[PDB]
């Protein structure tokens, strides 16, 4: 619970660990309180100048929960102390934001610019099909999978999870976003066996 | 939002 002593501790409320990463990076983390257990805690994580995501740790190995746990959980896996999962799950985070934002498949950096340049690509190319990844707003954590089959087409949308074990989508995670463009092709022929 | 995963399949429409 509340008794984490880091410096990226702050007994900050949900929306006060929001609005303070709000005026730092494009890339932040502080850890706070969980709303479900005292031998719970949570990390929040910011993507964009105002965007940001929830990341619950559960405090396992302590007979009571109003005890600090000798290990903390995150997505399903243990580690030593709030410093391992935070540079853990952080630096593994962000050399998969790396290598996604990189990624060719990868649209612009906030809705705007993203809607405008699919869109743009779009009616540029109104006889060729159009997929991206790019940031989800309403969803964080995840990134927002446009698809539009042209110009004259509908738009349609579908998430993928970001991990610090990979990225996650429609039932299973990939190591890398490369792992996950195989993952999506292993996945659309698994549907093309149903379409 | 934040707590809500959502995603249907890539949607090959096509033979791929």
């Amino acid at each position: 619970h509340r008794v984490i002593n880091h410096p990226y501790y702050f007994p900050f409320n949900g929306k006060q660990a929001e609005d303070y990463l709000r005026s730092k990076e494009r890339g932040d983390f502080v850890i706070r309180q969980s709303s479900r257990g005292d031998d719970h805690l949570a990390i929040t994580w910011k993507l964009d100048k105002d965007l940001f995501q929830h990341v619950d740790i559960q405090e396992l190995e302590k007979e009571n929960p109003l005890a600090l746990g000798k290990v903390l959980v995150v997505e399903g896996q243990r580690y030593h102390d709030l410093d391992q999962i935070i540079v853990e799950y952080l630096q593994n985070k962000i050399r998969l934001l790396n290598e996604l934002t990189s990624n060719e498949k990868f649209k612009a950096g906030t809705k705007k610019e993203v809607v405008k340049f699919i869109e743009d690509y779009s009616k540029v190319n109104p006889k060729k099909s159009v997929y991206y990844f790019s940031l989800n707003y309403e969803n964080p954590g995840w990134f927002y999978l446009i698809f539009k089959l042209n110009a004259e087409s509908k738009l349609y949308i579908w998430n993928v999870k970001l991990t610090h074990t990979g990225f996650f989508l429609v039932n299973y995670n990939y190591p890398t976003v490369i792992q996950l463009c195989n993952g999506f092709k292993t996945l659309l022929k698994s549907s093309n066996t149903r379409n | 939002p934040s707590y809500s995963p959502t995603s249907p399949s890539y949607s090959p429409t096509s033979p791929s």
